[PDB]
């Protein structure tokens, strides 16, 4: 009722109100724009509502920010400003919180879902019906798909698209939502009219408001600003001022006007700077307009300058002509009623966000309903028209029916205006015409003229961001709603050439078009497309397209040929017209119902005027003399289209292959006829040679010739897809097939002409081009010319000469054959023998695929058979990766991606990758080897002997028959056509013999073997050609009267150096077998020319290699000249530490070992009671799916310690010995800092340095017996050095100090501590090679025999080890102990300083106390297992708890048994009175077990420490390792467990047995670091569990539980898939294409050093070293199902399980410090930028 | 002269160990120049050809690499036409430990898969690239000249 | 089983190395024994090279075989 | 005898340079066809450089080819 003349009261009258009047500044510009958007949605959001009471069941009742109340009163407290603006209010409407789960439950109706930048597309190459069928998170099941190919891409900037769940046609199987796999108020009639009367008046004023903004149109811009000019000179302000209120937004609710603007409107005509420059000369009184201007251009338009008086403003205005820029001239309230329809736009956007599911459901059918509702209210508003007739009565011809559309303009009373529809009659379609088929213009059109139909016509006058938003708001609401979707349709086309001429000829900014997503989510649905087609529509569409290329069309040899652009299009529009034309035609064909539909006459007539325009439209010509100075750019555009025109023909192709029914033959037959007749009116010049032979005059190597002729590839097709005798009935009776066939063999010939690199003196784009023909991604075109060809040789049984001599004609060998010009002289000069190669390979070609001549059971096996032909012929060379296969085979086969597999998985046996870097590769099978014939087109590309030899060598039984076999042609009958057996016809007939002989006969003379070895195959191939025509012992009697087997004979009775073997073989087979044929009639020949005494020898010759005495004299040659050699090495000798620099120098200089020295993430205390920290035991590496990856917090605060404390730093070093001066040189020229560096032998990056001393164990009787049994003071080993000198120990001291100060590997904590001197670094030092011994042991833990694993393959790492122990010793021995009088760690009793301390005292007393090892090991082990037993008996939540945790514990593995005299002892150690059972020997075992198990790593690293000694020690390079009598390897490979630890103590302990060692006396010592021994981690030490298969991170990301980083954990992080994983802590890590990639998870929250991240979307794991930036990718430990790779193995969805030996070399790369090695070395010359 | 005695001791092993299908001696009057033999591999297209080598030796050999040139007419890639092998990367700043014996056996292992970035015989890389039939034709006839061509010296 | 392997000066290098084991894994002994790195190794076999994607008993093999270090030639 | 020689724009050059001619000619006559400086450009051939001293049949450099041209 009074509710619609309120909305237009309250919307007319915006500009009415005083806040709006008057104009102001820019900044005023953004409060008066946000007070407009908040009254806007106020005051809509309050009428929507029914009275405004309805708010609160969609928004929240009660904010934040309460405290003004939530909803607006009543109507007048939403329409007042005085509030607004007072920053009173509160925004309601706003539902930006965490409870937006975007729950949407849909039955049958689209999803509809526009899809935000970073959101997953669930591309099933299955189930889809097509490429365009994607789906949104919430509505893809994964169930549904187990093993599908499952293309999953991420949504980005330009990428706009909607789900499609629940559109049964878009799916070939039907698919269930995961929704359905787990009071109304919107719903009554009240509220339901009230929206829909909401929205329809909403539209109206938007209608309304934008009929009457013809200031921005392009077509108008131009001469409003020439007469606003006008007026301003000529001084004429009146009628100015009266056309300016003419032009002003008009509504019925001095003397120059006044509050007016300028505005400015983006395009692409300039970049940045021309922008500036023009807005900088337009007003040098806007501040800043160089800088805020023009950025606000980047997004749809911005105003310049405002002001009452219009003098000042138009003064400025006229920057228009400065830089071209469409500048307009607008008044205030015009400029407000736009901006308020933008923020009308802007609230349907947001009104389509709210949660309210029953709301939704009503808002968008209601907008569906008014959009698609007739436009009324086009007679009271304001016809525009009127005034552009008057004004412009210049430009608008009466009499002209496009005098409206022409001008971007309805019609009078407001219609739409007359397209420029073009219906072709009936009476024009029976032939094709060469010129634009004749056709006529109706001059009436009924159109429905609805508000979506206005809405869309007026899309030329909007700017970027409310085009993009009307997109946005109209076509995914209308496309989804399953109601509206097919009116849509019908609105869509009925106004499509209008929308088709706007973006070609009359459209600012053409790339912003509707029509492209208009077309995308409409015209590729089956429905939509029949409906079409049904109508006569689809005509429309194809003959406004044709219309828009006929504009740039030429006449050329009496055919009309379409022409590159060559007008002014600085806008670009036509070549977005062109694609969008192209694509759209592909696209409607592509979803045809009916197969007969495209080849009805009308539709096949349409499509082949189309398709003419680029029939042979590129021509090329072979540049002679001088080279072309620039390459030539201009076929890239016909490339492009013709490669569309290819796909259209491919999909037609596809469509009539997939439906299932057939195609009436008539219509086939119609279809050939008009093509052949239409390629028949051309004209050719004619010539004869003889007086009875007629051939075409044209010399390719001199005319234009064409590469893509799209005309007979359908034709091609045409006569395929029927029998051959119903195609030559098709026939024009008066037509000669030579005519539409030398295109064809023009085209081959161009190719075979510039492939042997005749047509250099062009540039490289011929021979791009010339590729492109070869091989082409969308179409065989190389094929169909050859086929053409094959039917005209077939079609031509009364003049099979002429054929010959014409097919040899065009080669331009006609004048060496007909003896014109000797062979030497021919136009291809020296390049005749590759020419003649080529035209033998044509010929066998010709002769040889009979496929398109077949007939097979159905299309799918005819497909099936071509795929398993291209995969042959592509692997046979060598096996190849599946990237590379399908690489190699052409596009348009590998898209069936289920038939590719099948056929490779048919053709080929997979062979299984080998190393850790490689992908798993397809051997061809062997049995398939007889079917590859050298010569036929597959094997275009490659030579012809290097497959011959390939496949005889594949095909021999063993190496002495490399060369003796021969190669059988591949020429069959089987499945072929009765017409099609007489190919052979042209081989057989005298003048193809004669030719063979001459060619024979000069490669005899000139002796040229280039073209031997095709001429001979072809040779064998026409005579089995013969035999399977004729049958048994048959020969072609025109070989025999010209007697070729002379030619042969020559042949093989050569020289053995003339031709090689395998040509020798293969004459000799062909003689052999032709004289068994038929003896008599051919030994008569033999003797006519050669005598008889060498045809009598033959026999002889025969049944008795020629190259075995050759062999022999080779031998022997050898023997004599190192006969020679030796006796020369006699004469001659009868007559008579490794440095960088210095070689053989023997310098003392002291060999420095560049080192790295960082810390290590390995380190991490174990809380005792964890069954899982210290019960499963190891068998090595593992990997345990089922976990989740995790982590804790004392474990994650472990880890950050370690990246930031300095006490856990270890040396890694690569050993390679470099002179002191040596490296100084090498620092000083090369200019790295010495802090940093790589080394110049692995260039391995390298940071601190320790210099190795001479060590020596002469004159000496020391042994591990006396380290074991007596001290290991560090003198009664430095002993072992060599006396020194004084000028080496200063010279020492010099470098050691130097090292001290220069090195930042050494902890600044003890740098800072009291009393610290240059005698304290032995104590850091000797903690880091602890650290270092704890590094090995924990890398030795993930392998299989983990008792003796440590000593194996760990000969670098023990070299590592020796050289940082003679080098601390050699510190310590020059500069002297400190008495251990200063703690660099002390013993605080909060912090923990190591985590391996116990091995860190145990070092420190073996080393610096002068005491026995085997006491030491004996005192800390006796001491940790005190503390340790302590701690676990005297836990807490056991008590009760003793029985689970041991059940558990039985659950992960077994328990130890104690005996009773160990429970003796583990009671007398400590007694608990907390046990409640009747036998707690429970508890005892737990700690046995505990103690055991924590205990295992120290006795591994002593074991190490004493290995490490031995290696000091040793007497020879190969000596084992030996203690008491007894070998280690020996003693401990198969020991487990408590006997494995028993074994142990009595090997390094001076005890005998566990019981022995507790029974020893609490002996108590105050050493610093015995007192509350830290805990470490006891289980394997590696990254994190990986799922099994990387799709879980993918497609299953929902389902995983994974930590999170709460680092910008905001925007939809709980659904976007752009994270990356740490594998060093499992904290997920979420990129958010911002701050360097978050690489921010170093520096903080992990490992700060180094780390490794994988990637789920790419497939590769990541390797960043902190202390550059450098970061490197490799391939993550994932294995495709079809062995692949890399970023190779995700792409196309396949299933990508784990490999585990590729993780283990991950985890072993990692464990070892070897990442930041690892990394420099990849790089190698690059990572000296980093320094 | 440091030289001097690395020739020695490269005599030496060559003397009492010679990689297979190598053999070298240097001449009595000059010690620095040498003559090489290298033999074609099995499976290679240059199976059982006997190739001669000519090694004029600059006075620091530590530091200068030895001017090489073949003897016989040879038909590869990484070849000249001249028949000097060129050697480029034995003269850097950090050389790998290297004697005759190694740079022969380095050609040995050329002669079986060529280089073809940076060629010597432009023509015989574009032959190996494609069109492989002169390519192998002209290695057999190399092979043919390198067997005739008996040498007196 | 057991294969030598001579360096460029002439030092043999004692090996123990699979027969189903590749190219790689072998340099990767060799630079474990010795410390030269497996990306600046090549070995050649009766004078032909070999490639990393092979085992050993693809390239015909045998009990104390000796395969050679060669340089690199890349001028 | 023609080679033609690509510059780094993408222009290319031919000259009937005979084969006898050394590659400073090669570059000599480069400058006089073009004003280039010998000095800065380096003729590569299929990633191999080019030494003044030898000549075109040193290298075996024939008929058409394709010499890169890098300042
Ligand atoms: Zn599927
Ligand atoms: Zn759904
Ligand atoms: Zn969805
Ligand atoms: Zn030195
Ligand atoms: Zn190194
Ligand atoms: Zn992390
Ligand atoms: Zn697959």
């Amino acid at each position: 009722g009074s509710l619609q003349g309120h909305i237009r009261r309250t919307l007319r009258s915006i500009h009415n109100l005083p806040y709006f009047r008057y104009t102001r500044g820019p900044t005023e510009r953004a409060d008066m724009s946000r007070a407009l958007k908040e009254f806007i949605y106020r005051y809509l959001y309050f009428v929507i509502s029914n009275s405004g009471e309805n708010l609160p069941t969609l928004f929240n009742a009660h904010p934040k920010q309460k405290l003004l109340t939530v909803f607006p009163d009543s109507l007048e407290d939403a329409v007042d400003i005085d509030k607004i603006t007072s920053q009173q209010t509160i925004p309601f409407y706003k539902i930006d919180e965490s409870r937006i789960g975007d729950v949407h439950k849909h039955t049958g109706r689209n999803c509809g879902r526009k899809f935000k930048i970073g959101e997953p597309l669930y591309r099933c190459h299955e189930c889809g019906c097509d490429d365009t069928c994607v789906l949104c998170i919430h509505c893809f099941n994964p169930k549904d798909h187990v093993n599908h190919h499952v293309c999953t891409d991420i949504c980005t900037e330009f990428t706009s698209g909607i789900c499609d769940c629940g559109d049964e046609e878009a799916w070939n199987s039907p698919l269930h939502c995961k929704a359905e796999e787990q009071e109304d108020v919107w719903n009554d009639s009240v509220n339901i009219a009230l929206v829909e009367l909401v929205l329809a008046e909403v539209f109206d004023y938007f209608i309304d408001v934008f009929n009457q903004n013809i200031e921005p149109l392009p077509t108008i811009q131009k001469d409003i600003t020439i007469k606003l000019r006008e007026m301003t000179q000529q001084g004429k302000m009146y009628e100015r001022a009266q056309f300016l209120n003419d032009l002003k937004y008009e509504n019925d609710y001095k003397i120059d006007p006044e509050n007016y603007t300028v505005i400015i409107y983006n395009d692409e005509y300039h970049n940045y700077s021309q922008a500036t420059t023009a807005l900088r000369q337009g007003v040098p009184d806007n501040v800043h307009i160089d800088l805020l201007t023009s950025r606000i251009d980047g997004e749809g338009r911005a105003m310049l300058k405002c002001s009452q008086d219009l003098s000042s403003v138009l003064g400025g205005f006229f920057a228009v002509q400065t830089n071209g820029l469409s500048a307009t001239l607008t008044s205030w309230s015009e400029y407000l009623h736009q901006e308020t329809c933008k923020y009308i736009i802007l609230w349907i956007t947001h009104c389509l966000n709210i949660p309210n599911s029953s709301f939704q459901t009503t808002f968008r059918n209601m907008m569906g309903k008014t959009l698609c509702s007739e436009y009324l209210n086009a007679t009271e508003c304001r016809d525009m028209t009127p005034v552009v007739e008057k004004y412009f009565s210049n430009k608008f011809d009466k009499n002209d029916p496009y005098r409206y559309i022409d001008l971007s303009i309805l019609a009078d009373g407001n219609q739409i205006p007359l397209g420029h529809h073009k219906i072709l009659p009936e009476s024009s379609t029976h032939s094709l015409s060469p010129l634009i088929n004749d056709v006529e213009t109706p001059t009436s059109r009924t159109y429905s003229n609805t508000r979506l139909q206005h809405i869309l016509y007026f899309d030329n006058r909007y700017w970027k961001r409310l085009r993009k938003d009307i997109q946005n708001v109209i076509i995914p609401t209308l496309a989804s709603s399953n109601l509206y979707k097919p009116i849509f349709c019908q609105q869509v086309v009925e106004i499509f050439n209008h929308i088709t001429r706007s973006v070609a000829y009359m459209d600012r900014e053409p790339q912003l078009t509707a029509i492209r997503e208009c077309v995308v989510q409409l015209f590729t649905c089956p429905t939509n497309a029949k409906n079409i087609f049904e109508n006569q529509s689809f005509l429309d569409i194809v003959w406004s397209i044709i219309d828009i290329f006929k504009e740039f069309c030429k006449v050329e040899g009496g055919v009309l040929i379409w022409q590159r652009v060559q007008k002014s299009n600085l806008t670009k529009s036509y070549s977005i017209s062109f694609k969008q034309g192209l694509y759209t035609v592909e696209t409607l064909l592509s979803k045809v119902h009916d197969p007969n539909i495209p080849l009805r006459p009308k539709e096949i007539i349409s499509l082949l005027t189309l398709c003419k325009l680029f029939n042979g439209a590129w021509k090329i010509k072979r540049k002679e003399g001088e080279h072309v100075l620039h390459e030539d750019q201009n076929f890239i555009s016909y490339l492009e289209y013709t490669t569309s025109i290819y796909s259209i023909i491919q999909t037609a192709e596809k469509v009539s292959e997939k439906s299932k029914d057939s195609i009436d033959s008539k219509l086939f037959l119609n279809a050939i006829r008009i093509i052949s007749s239409f390629l028949g009116n051309r004209s050719l010049t004619y010539k004869l040679i003889y007086d009875s032979h007629e051939v075409i005059k044209f010399s390719v190597s001199h005319e234009r010739v064409a590469f893509m002729n799209p005309l007979q590839t359908m034709l091609s097709f045409l006569i395929e897809k029927v029998s051959l005798k119903d195609a030559y009935e098709a026939l024009e009776d008066c037509s000669d097939f030579l005519k539409i066939s030398d295109f064809s063999l023009r085209s081959v010939v161009l190719c075979s002409q510039i492939d042997v690199g005749f047509w250099v003196r062009n540039g490289m784009s011929v021979l791009h081009q010339a590729s492109y023909y070869k091989n082409n991604p969308e179409l065989g075109s190389y094929s169909r010319d050859i086929h053409l060809n094959q039917l005209a040789i077939l079609w031509e049984r009364d003049d099979i000469p002429r054929i010959i001599y014409n097919i040899l004609d065009r080669w331009e060998l006609l004048d060496w054959f007909t003896g014109e010009v000797d062979y030497q002289h021919t136009v291809y000069e020296d390049k005749i023998s590759f020419i003649i190669q080529q035209f033998i390979a044509f010929i066998y070609q010709i002769l040889t695929e009979r496929q398109y001549f077949k007939t097979f059971s159905s299309l799918k096996d005819r497909r099936m058979d071509q795929i398993k032909n291209s995969i042959i012929y592509n692997l046979y060379m060598k096996p190849l990766s599946y990237s590379k296969l399908l690489r190699s085979v052409p596009d348009y086969l590998t898209e069936d991606t289920t038939e590719f597999d099948e056929a490779l998985e048919e053709v080929s046996v997979f062979v299984e990758p080998k190393g850790l870097a490689d992908n798993g590769v397809f051997k061809l099978k062997a049995s398939l080897y007889a079917k590859v014939d050298p010569l036929k087109l597959l094997n275009l590309e490659n030579e012809f002997e290097s497959s011959a030899t390939i496949i005889k060598s594949h095909l021999a039984k063993d190496k002495d028959e490399i060369a003796k076999v021969v190669l059988i042609p591949q020429v069959s009958i089987k499945q072929l056509d009765k017409d099609a057996l007489n190919l052979g016809a042209f081989t057989r007939n005298t003048v193809f013999a004669k030719v063979v002989y001459k060619l024979l006969q000069v490669c005899l003379d000139m002796e040229d073997s280039t073209f031997l070895n095709e001429l001979l195959h072809l040779v064998h191939g026409i005579f089995r050609d013969d035999e399977l025509i004729n049958g048994k012992d048959s020969i072609p009697e025109a070989y025999l009267s010209k007697p070729i087997c002379n030619l042969l004979l020559s042949i093989a009775n050569a020289k053995s150096d003339v031709f090689s073997e395998s040509i020798v073989r293969k004459a000799d087979y062909l003689l052999e077998k032709m004289i068994m044929k038929k003896p008599n009639e051919l030994f008569e020949s033999l003797i006519a020319s050669f005598g008889n005494q060498y045809v009598n020898d033959y026999k002889d010759k025969k049944l008795r290699t020629e190259k075995e005495r050759k062999r022999r004299l080779a031998k022997k040659h050898q023997a004599r000249l190192l006969a020679k050699f030796n006796n020369q090495q006699t004469k001659f000798m009868k007559e008579h530490f490794t440095c960088a620099l210095c070689q053989d120098s023997s310098s003392t200089d002291f060999f420095v070992i560049p080192a790295y020295h960082d810390h290590s993430p390995i380190f991490r205390p174990g809380n005792i009671f964890n069954p899982n920290e210290f019960m499963p035991m190891w068998d090595g590496f593992y990997n345990d799916d089922e976990k989740q990856a995790y982590i804790d917090d004392d474990v994650l605060e472990a880890l950050k310690e370690n990246g930031s404390c300095g006490s856990r730093k270890v040396f890694v070093s690569c050993n390679h010995h470099i002179h002191h001066n040596c490296f100084k040189r090498y620092v000083q020229k090369k200019r790295f800092s010495s802090n940093a560096f790589i080394c110049p032998l692995c260039q391995t990056f390298s940071n601190c340095t320790l210099p190795l001393c001479q060590t020596s164990k002469a004159n000496t009787g020391l042994s591990l017996d006396m380290f074991l049994e007596s001290e290991l003071s560090l003198d009664t080993l430095s002993r072992l050095f060599k006396p020194f000198t004084e000028e080496n120990y200063r010279t020492i001291n010099s470098i050691f100090s130097l090292m001290i100060s220069q090195c930042q590997g050494f902890d600044k904590a003890v740098r800072k501590r009291a009393n610290f001197s240059h005698k304290d670094v032995s104590l850091i030092l000797s903690v880091h090679w602890a650290n270092t011994i704890s590094m090995l042991e924990i890398a030795s833990r993930l392998e299989k025999p983990y008792s003796i694993s440590f000593f194996r393959s760990r000969e670098q790492k023990y070299k590592t080890l020796k050289n940082i122990l003679v080098c601390i010793m050699l510190f310590t021995f020059v500069i002297g102990k400190p008495s251990m009088e200063f703690e660099p760690y002390p013993q605080q009793p909060d912090t923990v300083w190591n985590q391996n301390q116990l091995f860190q005292y145990i070092v420190r007393s073996a080393l610096f106390s002068p005491v026995s090892l085997r006491q030491t090991v004996t005192e800390a082990l006796t001491t940790f297992s005190r503390q340790f037993l302590r701690d676990f008996l005297q836990g807490l939540s056991d008590a009760e708890q003793v029985t689970k945790l041991y059940a558990k514990a039985s659950k992960i593995g077994d328990v130890l048994k104690v005996s009773e005299q160990m429970l003796f002892a583990l009671r007398t150690i400590s007694d608990v009175r907390m046990e409640g059972l009747d036998s707690e020997s429970i508890i005892y075992d737990l700690a046995y077990t505990f103690l055991l198990k924590s205990l295992l790593p120290t006795i591994r690293r002593c074991l190490v420490f004493i290995k490490v000694l031995h290696e000091l020690v040793k007497d020879s390079e190969n000596e084992t390792l030996v203690i008491n009598g007894h070998e280690v390897e020996e003693e401990l490979e198969f020991e487990d467990t408590a006997e494995f630890v028993n074994k142990a103590l009595k090997m390094i302990t001076e005890k005998e047995s566990l019981v022995d060692l507790l029974t020893t006396q609490e002996s108590i010592v105050s050493h610093p670091y015995l007192e509350n021994i830290p805990y470490e981690y006891c289980g394997i030490i590696k990254l994190i569990d990986l799922s099994k298969y990387l799709n879980t991170y993918v497609t299953q990301s929902k389902e995983i539980k994974l930590r999170e980083e709460r680092s910008q954990h905001m925007k939809n992080a709980d659904n976007r898939l752009d994270f990356k994983i740490c594998l060093t802590c499992g904290v997920k890590v979420h990129l958010r294409a911002d701050r360097h990639e978050m690489t921010k998870h170093l520096n903080k929250n992990c490992f700060k050093p180094f780390g490794a991240f994988l990637m789920p979307n790419s497939s590769e794991v990541c390797l960043h070293l902190t202390q550059p930036p450098s970061n490197i990718f490799i391939s993550a430990p994932y294995l495709n199902s079809h062995g692949e790779v890399g970023r190779n193995a995700m792409r196309r969805g396949d299933l990508t399980t784990l490999n585990l030996k590729r993780y283990e070399h991950l985890n072993r790369l990692w464990i070892n410090n070897e990442i930041p090695g690892y990394i420099s070395r990849v790089m190698g010359d690059e990572f000296r930028v980093t320094i | 002269t440091p030289a001097r005695r690395r020739l020695m001791r490269d005599f030496k092993r060559m003397k009492e160990d010679a990689p297979p299908g190598v053999s070298a001696s240097p001449l009595p009057d000059n010690v620095m120049v040498w003559n090489a033999m290298i033999i074609g591999p099995a499976d290679t297209p240059y199976e059982d050809g006997t190739f001669r080598l000519l090694l004029e030796f600059d006075e620091e050999y530590p530091n200068k690499p030895p001017h090489v040139k073949f003897l016989s007419e040879m038909f590869h890639p990484n070849v000249y036409a001249n028949g000097e092998i060129c050697l480029d990367i034995l003269q850097n700043r950090w050389t790998p430990t290297y004697d005759v014996a190694s740079i022969l056996t380095s050609i040995q292992s050329l002669f079986n898969d060529p280089n073809p970035a940076s060629p010597a015989n432009v023509e015989a890389a574009t032959l190996f690239k494609d069109h492989k039939s002169q390519y192998v034709k002209r290695v057999k006839e190399t092979v043919e000249k390198s067997w005739e061509d008996d040498m007196d010296d | 089983m057991q294969i030598f392997v001579k360096t460029l000066t002439g030092k043999t290098i004692t090996l123990e190395v699979e027969p189903s084991d590749t190219i790689e894994n072998v340099k990767a002994k060799i630079q474990d024994k010795e410390g030269i790195p497996p990306d600046q190794q090549r070995l050649i076999f009766a004078g032909k090279q070999l490639e990393d994607g092979r085992t050993l008993s693809d390239y015909n093999i045998q009990k104390e075989s000796t395969l050679h270090l060669v340089l690199r030639l890349r001028g």
